[PDB]
RNA sequence: GUGGGAGAGGGUGGUGGAAUUCCCGGAGUAGCGGUGAAAUGCGCAGAUACCGGGAGGAACGCCGAUGGCGAAGGCAGCCACCUGGUCCACCCGUGACGCUGAGGCGCGAAAGCGUGGGGAGCAAACCGGAUUAGAUACCCGGGUAGUCCACGCCCUAAACGAUGCGCGCUAGGUCUCUGGGUCUCCUGGGGGCCGAAGCUAACGCGUUAAGCGCGCCGCCUGGGGAGUACGGCCGCAAGGC
RNA sequence: CGCGGGGUGGAGCAGCCUGGUAGCUCGUCGGGCUCAUAACCCGAAGGUCGUCGGUUCAAAUCCGGCCCCCGCAACCA
RNA sequence: GUAAAAAUGUUCAAAA
C-alpha cells in the first residue's frame, strides 16, 4: 500500500517453473508472478519464454507502486533463467544489481533419489 | 594467471589470524581454492586449509557469499 | 477322447490307412522338424490333396495346414474326422513345403 | 537431400508481362502439364481485373501475394517424448511458394464458375488483405506465437 | 635406546556454519508442485516466492586428488584429551630371541535382532497418480520400520587386487605422497602408469609379479542335484558354520 | 407452510460487490499432428438470459407477480 | 551427466 523508489526482485527458476517476486528494502513483497500467473501451465512454464513474460508482468505490476532501482537475486538453474534477468533489465526498471544466491548444503541431509543419484 | 603463493613473502601459513594473508585464497565466494590457483604443494595446501578453516570459525574468514554480478 | 500311453512319452505316427478322418488319405514326406523331435513329422496331404497333415506326437493329434499358403488350419482326431481346435494364427509349414 | 542443397530451378520470365514471379503462379494454375490453358486463364483473370479494378493487373498481383506471406510458420519436431510443433521463420522463397499455392487453392474454393473469374476475384481480395488464402496466412501465423514458448526449439 | 616426520588410524568430550522440515511473526496474491506429457497431491481456511525469529536431527561443501592412513571391515568440518600402527636419521644397546601357524581368542560393511532413547531428510512394506494388455515395477505424490545414539547380539558379502604370509635374487623409464642429505641430484618407505629377461592357455602380470628359489598354513579334483538333506555346533530369531 | 439465494451454450458455469461487456475448460466439428493415444495448439455451431411488467439511448443489473429445483427456523389437531 | 514408450514366436550335413 506504499510506493518506494528502490526495491528488490527475486528469481526462482526450477526446471518446472520460474517465479519472480518483487520486494522492498527489507524483502517484504510488493507483487509477484510466474509461469502460471501469465497464462501458461504444466511443462510450458519451465520454458524460458514463460520466464520472460513473467519477469515482465512482474515488474510491469511493480510500476504501479513505482519501482525503478532494484537489486536482483537469483535462485535456481531454471531451463529459463536468463530471460528473467533480461526481461527485467529491458523493462521500465533499472537492474541496479544482479547477484546469485542459490542455496546449497555444505553436504548435509541425504537428498531424494532423483538427486542422490550422485554418489 | 597470478599465483597466490607468489604475491606474498615469508608468511606463517599456520597463522589462523592473518585475515588478508589467508583472506586471499578464498576464490570469490569463500571457496578454499585449489593448488591450480594458489600454487602450494601437497604438505602446504593441507596445513593451509586446516588453518584457513580455523579462521572461518572465528568470524574472520567467511563461509560463502556468492559473488556479485551474474 | 484322450491319449493312450504306456512307457512312451510321445504318440507314434499311426500310418494311414487306419486314419479314417478325411478322404483319400495320401501319404507324403518327412520334411518339417520336430519340436526337437529327432526329425520330421509324418505328412498326409489328403482330401483335396491340396491339404496337409503333420502329426502331434506329444499331443496325439494331426494338424492341418493348407496346400497353398501353408497356414495351420486345425487339429483333428485321427480316430473320427472331427476337429479339435481353432486355426492357430501363428504357424506356417510351407517353409518346409 | 543427403548430398548437396538440391538445385534451385530457375523460371522462364512471363511472355506477356515478363517476370519469374508471375510465371510460377501459372505453374500452380496449371493442371496436367497444360502450360497452355494455364497462362491463358491467368490473363482472362487480369481482364476481369480491369473491368471494375481500374488498377494495373500486375501490381494487383504483386500486392496480393505480398499480403499472403507467412512471416513465421510452425513445423513439428519429435522431442525426448511427445511431439511438439515448433514455430520458425519461413525462408524468403518458401514464403513465396506457399503464398502462391494457397492463392490457387483459395481460388478454386470460391463459389465462382469460370476459373478465370475465381483466380481473378481472389487476387483482388488477397490484395485487399482479406481473402481465403489470406485467412490461411493470418492463421498459419497465429499458430506461431501460440507455440511461442517452444521457441528454444529452433533447428 | 635417541631425535624428529606425515596421516580421514581408533575411542571419549566439546564446538561451527551451510541447508532441509516444522512452529511463530511480518509482507503479499492465484497459483504452486510435478512429468515424456500428466494426474493424484498442496493452495483463497491465503499455499508457492521473500524477509525476520525459534526448535530439532543428520551429514560434513570449496580444500579433495590417478591423495593419505589401517590387518581387513573400514576412516573426512573444527577443537582438546586418551591411544595404535608406521617411515627416515644416528650405528649407540641385546645377540638368532626369527618365519609360519591346525585348533583357540579378538575384530569384522550393510541389512537384521533385543532393551531404552532420538527422529529433520531419506525410505523397504503400504496407500494413491499415471504408463501399460496387465504394471503387485520403472516415473510422480504420500509414507512406517530402519537410517541416527548407548549397551548386548548377529558374523554374512563381488568381505575382490577374485592374487596367504615371510625372506633372498632378476633392466630401467616416467609421476606422485612422505621423509634424510655432501639440494640440475643422491638416498629410504609407500601409492600409479609403460615396460628387460622371464612365466602364461591367451587376456595380461612384470623390484607392489602371475618372474626365479626356500619355509609354513589354506584350499581345488567334471556340470546339475547343492552350499540342499541328515547329524553336530552356534543364534532370541532370521539364520550362520 | 415463513424468511430470501439463484436460474445462462446440452452440461460445468463468472458479472448483480458502482447499470452499455454474449467469459472459459471439457464436450461437439474440421485441422495442426503423433507410434497408438494424449496434454497441447487454431478456427467454431453451442446463452430472447423463465418472463406479463416498471426502469433506458441500451435493462440479466434499479425490481414486482412468486413459476420452479437446492437451502429451509419450526410446526404438525 | 540425461531418450518416454512397445512381449513374443523356427529348425538339419555336407569335404577330402
Ligand atoms: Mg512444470
Ligand atoms: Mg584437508
Ligand atoms: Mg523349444
Ligand atoms: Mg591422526
Ligand atoms: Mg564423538
Ligand atoms: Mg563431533
Ligand atoms: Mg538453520
Ligand atoms: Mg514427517
Ligand atoms: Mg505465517
Ligand atoms: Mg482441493
Ligand atoms: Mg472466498
Ligand atoms: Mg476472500
Ligand atoms: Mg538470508
Ligand atoms: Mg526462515
Ligand atoms: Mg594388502
Ligand atoms: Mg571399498
Ligand atoms: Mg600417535
Ligand atoms: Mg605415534
Ligand atoms: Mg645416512
Ligand atoms: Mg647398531
Ligand atoms: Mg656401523
Ligand atoms: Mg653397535
Ligand atoms: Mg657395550
Ligand atoms: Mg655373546
Ligand atoms: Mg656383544
Ligand atoms: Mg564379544
Ligand atoms: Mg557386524
Ligand atoms: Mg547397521
Ligand atoms: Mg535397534
Ligand atoms: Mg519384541
Ligand atoms: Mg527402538
Ligand atoms: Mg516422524
Ligand atoms: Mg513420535
Ligand atoms: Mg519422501
Ligand atoms: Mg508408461
Ligand atoms: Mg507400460
Ligand atoms: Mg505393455
Ligand atoms: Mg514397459
Ligand atoms: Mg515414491
Ligand atoms: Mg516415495
Ligand atoms: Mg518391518
Ligand atoms: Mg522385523
Ligand atoms: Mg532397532
Ligand atoms: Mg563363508
Ligand atoms: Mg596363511
Ligand atoms: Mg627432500
Ligand atoms: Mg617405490
Ligand atoms: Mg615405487
Ligand atoms: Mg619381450
Ligand atoms: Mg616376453
Ligand atoms: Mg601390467
Ligand atoms: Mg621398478
Ligand atoms: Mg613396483
Ligand atoms: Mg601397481
Ligand atoms: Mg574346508
Ligand atoms: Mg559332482
Ligand atoms: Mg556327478
Ligand atoms: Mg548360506
Ligand atoms: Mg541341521
Ligand atoms: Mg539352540
Ligand atoms: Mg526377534
Ligand atoms: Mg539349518
Ligand atoms: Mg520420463
Ligand atoms: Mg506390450
Ligand atoms: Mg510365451
Ligand atoms: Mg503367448
Ligand atoms: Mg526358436
Ligand atoms: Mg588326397
Amino acid at each position: 500500500k506504499r510506493q518506494v523508489a528502490s526495491g528488490r526482485a527475486y528469481i526462482h527458476a526450477s526446471y518446472n517453473n520460474t517465479i519472480v517476486t518483487i520486494t522492498d528494502p527489507d524483502g517484504n513483497p510488493i507483487t509477484w508472478s510466474s509461469g502460471g500467473v501469465i497464462g501458461y501451465k504444466g511443462s510450458r512454464k519451465g520454458t524460458p519464454y514463460a520466464a520472460q513474460l513473467a519477469a515482465l508482468d512482474a515488474a510491469k505490476k511493480a510500476m504501479a507502486y513505482g519501482m525503478q532501482s532494484v537489486d536482483v537475486i537469483v535462485r535456481g538453474t531454471g531451463a529459463g533463467r536468463e530471460q528473467a534477468i533480461r526481461a527485467l533489465q529491458a523493462s521500465g526498471l533499472q537492474v541496479k544489481s544482479i547477484v546469485d544466491d542459490t542455496p546449497v548444503p555444505h553436504n548435509g541431509c541425504r537428498p531424494k533419489k532423483k538427486f542422490r543419484k550422485a554418489s | 594467471k597470478a599465483k597466490v603463493k607468489a604475491t606474498l613473502g615469508e608468511f606463517d601459513l599456520r597463522d589462523y589470524r592473518n585475515v588478508e594473508v589467508l583472506k586471499r585464497f578464498l576464490s570469490e565466494t569463500g571457496k578454499i581454492l585449489p593448488r591450480r590457483r594458489t600454487g602450494l604443494s601437497a604438505k602446504e595446501q593441507r596445513i593451509l586449509a586446516k588453518t584457513i578453516k580455523r579462521a572461518r570459525i572465528l568470524g574472520l574468514l567467511p563461509f560463502t557469499e556468492k559473488l556479485v554480478r551474474k | 477322447k484322450g491319449f493312450k500311453d504306456y512307457g512312451h512319452d510321445y504318440h507314434p505316427a499311426p500310418k494311414t490307412e487306419n486314419i479314417k478322418g478325411l478322404g483319400d488319405l495320401k501319404p507324403g514326406i518327412p520334411k518339417t522338424p520336430k519340436q526337437n523331435g529327432g526329425g520330421k513329422r509324418k505328412r498326409w496331404t489328403g482330401d483335396k490333396g491340396r491339404k496337409i497333415y503333420e502329426w502331434d506326437s506329444q499331443a496325439g493329434e494331426l494338424e492341418g495346414y493348407r496346400a497353398s499358403d501353408g497356414q495351420h488350419l486345425g487339429s483333428f482326431d485321427p480316430k473320427t474326422g472331427n476337429q479339435l481346435k481353432g486355426p492357430d494364427p501363428k504357424r506356417n509349414i510351407k517353409k518346409y513345403l | 537431400a543427403r548430398r548437396r542443397r538440391a538445385e534451385v530451378r530457375q523460371l522462364q520470365p512471363d511472355l506477356v508481362y515478363g517476370d519469374v514471379l508471375v510465371t510460377a503462379f501459372i505453374n500452380k494454375i496449371m493442371r496436367d502439364g497444360k502450360k497452355n490453358l494455364a497462362a491463358r486463364i491467368f490473363y482472362d483473370a487480369c481482364k476481369i481485373i480491369q473491368e471494375k479494378t481500374g488498377q494495373e493487373p500486375l501490381k494487383v498481383f504483386k500486392q496480393a501475394v505480398e499480403n499472403v506471406k507467412p512471416r513465421m510458420e510452425v513445423r513439428s519436431r519429435r522431442v525426448g517424448g511427445a511431439n511438439y510443433q515448433v514455430p520458425m521463420e519461413v525462408s524468403p522463397r518458401r514464403q513465396q511458394s506457399l503464398a502462391l499455392r494457397w492463392l490457387v487453392q483459395a481460388a478454386n474454393q470460391r463459389p465462382e464458375r469460370r476459373a478465370a473469374v475465381r483466380i481473378a476475384h481472389e487476387l483482388m481480395d488477397a490484395a485487399e488483405g482479406k481473402g481465403g488464402a489470406v485467412k490461411k496466412k493470418e492463421d498459419v501465423e497465429r499458430m506461431a506465437e501460440a507455440n511461442r514458448a517452444y521457441a528454444h526449439y529452433r533447428w
